[PDB]
C-alpha cells in the first residue's frame, strides 16, 4: 500500500509478511516454520589485511528495512 | 546488467552432481521478448503466457 | 434518428474488435469475420428504418 | 563447453492449449500448491479453489481462463469433488491459472489455518499497534502497518470459522 512510495521493494514486503505469519503460528508448530524465516546471511568482502568488511548495501533484518 | 547468471550444482542422484545454469535477463530485455512472444507466432508455447 | 443507434452500435463492435485483436493477436481472422457479421445484422435494421423513411418521403 | 539449463532436469512441464482447438468439458482442476520450492499439493484433482488477489477474491473452477493473480496475505480454500474443504493461509505470491485445467499457486509461505493461533495473533496486533505509535519514521511505520494487515487478516480469517 504505502510502502511502495517509500522505496521498499516487493521482495522485502514478502519477507515481512512471512515473518508475521510465522509469528501467529502456535508455539508448538512455530519451530518448524520459524526456521524458514530466520536471517542468517551476510555480505562480506575480504579486507586488505585479510579481514571481513561487511557490505551495508542491503538490509538483513526486517526491523531495519 | 544485461543478464544475471546463477551457476550451481544439480543433484541428479547420490553419485551424480552436474552443473546447471539459470540465466535471468534484466527487465528491459525480458519484457521485449515477452512482447514478441505475445504478438508473433514465434514462441508459440509462450504466446498465451505472455499475453 | 434510428440510425443514431445503428452507427453507434457499429462503433461499439469495432471498438471491442481492436481490444480483442490486441489481447489475442493470433486470432485476428475469426474476430474480423464476426465483426463483419455484426455490422451486417445492424445494417439490416438501418435499412429497415431507411425503407420506412423513403416510404414516408416519396409517398 | 555448454552447460545445461536448470530446467532441463525438471520433467513436469506446463501444457498450454492451442487457441485453435476444440473445447473440452472438465470436471477437475489440477492444483499445485507450493511453498518455498516445496509442493504441499501436486497435480491434485479438486472441485474448486478460492484465492484472494489484490483486486479481490477469485473462485477458480475447471476451464477458467488464462490469468495471473498477485496474491495478498489471506486464506486460500480448496474444495474437493468429494465435498471436503481444506483451508490454508498464505502470506503472498502468485497464482497462475491455465485454460487447460491447471492452477499452480506458488506462495512464499502456505500454512494450514489450524496451525495459526488466534491468541498469539491477537496479542501481536496489540504490540505492533504500540510499535506503530513509537515508530521513528515514515518507513518504519509502513513496515509496521504491513505486519498489522497480515495479523488482522489472520485474526479475521480465524474469526470467520
Amino acid at each position: 500500500s504505502s510502502w511502495r512510495d517509500h522505496g521498499i521493494s516487493y521482495l522485502k514486503y514478502l519477507n515481512v509478511c512471512t515473518e508475521t505469519l510465522h509469528s501467529t503460528v502456535k508455539e508448538s508448530r512455530r519451530a518448524k516454520y520459524e526456521r524458514w524465516s530466520k536471517p542468517c546471511y551476510t555480505a562480506q568482502r575480504p579486507d586488505g589485511a585479510g579481514g571481513q568488511e561487511t557490505i551495508d548495501k542491503v538490509p538483513i533484518h526486517t526491523k531495519d528495512y | 546488467a544485461d543478464r544475471y547468471q546463477v551457476i550451481f550444482n544439480r543433484f541428479v542422484s547420490a553419485g551424480v552432481q552436474r552443473n546447471a545454469v539459470y540465466n535471468i535477463p534484466s527487465y528491459e530485455k525480458w519484457k521485449e521478448d515477452l512482447a514478441d512472444a505475445a504478438s508473433s507466432d514465434n514462441q508459440k508455447n509462450r504466446y498465451l503466457f505472455a499475453n | 434518428i434510428a440510425l443514431a443507434g445503428v452507427g453507434l452500435g457499429i462503433g461499439t463492435i469495432f471498438g471491442n474488435l481492436l481490444v480483442a485483436c490486441a489481447r489475442q493477436p493470433n486470432l485476428t481472422k475469426m474476430l474480423f469475420n464476426y465483426a463483419i457479421l455484426g455490422f451486417a445484422l445492424t445494417e439490416a435494421i438501418g435499412l429497415f428504418a431507411l425503407m420506412l423513411a423513403f416510404l414516408m418521403l416519396f409517398s | 563447453h555448454d552447460l545445461p539449463e536448470g530446467f532441463e532436469f525438471m520433467e513436469h512441464k506446463v501444457v498450454n492449449k492451442d487457441i485453435h482447438a476444440p473445447h473440452e468439458n472438465l470436471e477437475t482442476l489440477r492444483l499445485t500448491l507450493t511453498r518455498q520450492d516445496e509442493f504441499l499439493l501436486r497435480e491434485e484433482p479438486v472441485k474448486c479453489v478460492t484465492v484472494t488477489g489484490t483486486n479481490g477474491e477469485y473462485g477458480i473452477y475447471p476451464g477458467h481462463a488464462y490469468k495471473i493473480v498477485q496474491l495478498n496475505p489471506s486464506p486460500l480454500t480448496v474444495e474437493y469433488t468429494d465435498g471436503t474443504t481444506k483451508k490454508y493461509f498464505v502470506s503472498g505470491g502468485f497464482a497462475h491459472i491455465n485454460n487447460e485445467g491447471s492452477c499452480d499457486v506458488n506462495t512464499v509461505e502456505c500454512t494450514l489455518l489450524d496451525d495459526l493461533d488466534l491468541a498469539i495473533a491477537e496479542k501481536e496486533l496489540a504490540a505492533q499497534q504500540a510499535a506503530l505509535g513509537s515508530a521513528k519514521d515514515d518507513k518504519a511505520k509502513s513496515v509496521v502497518e504491513i505486519r498489522i494487515s497480515v495479523i488482522e487478516a489472520v485474526i479475521a480469517a480465524l474469526k470467520h470459522h
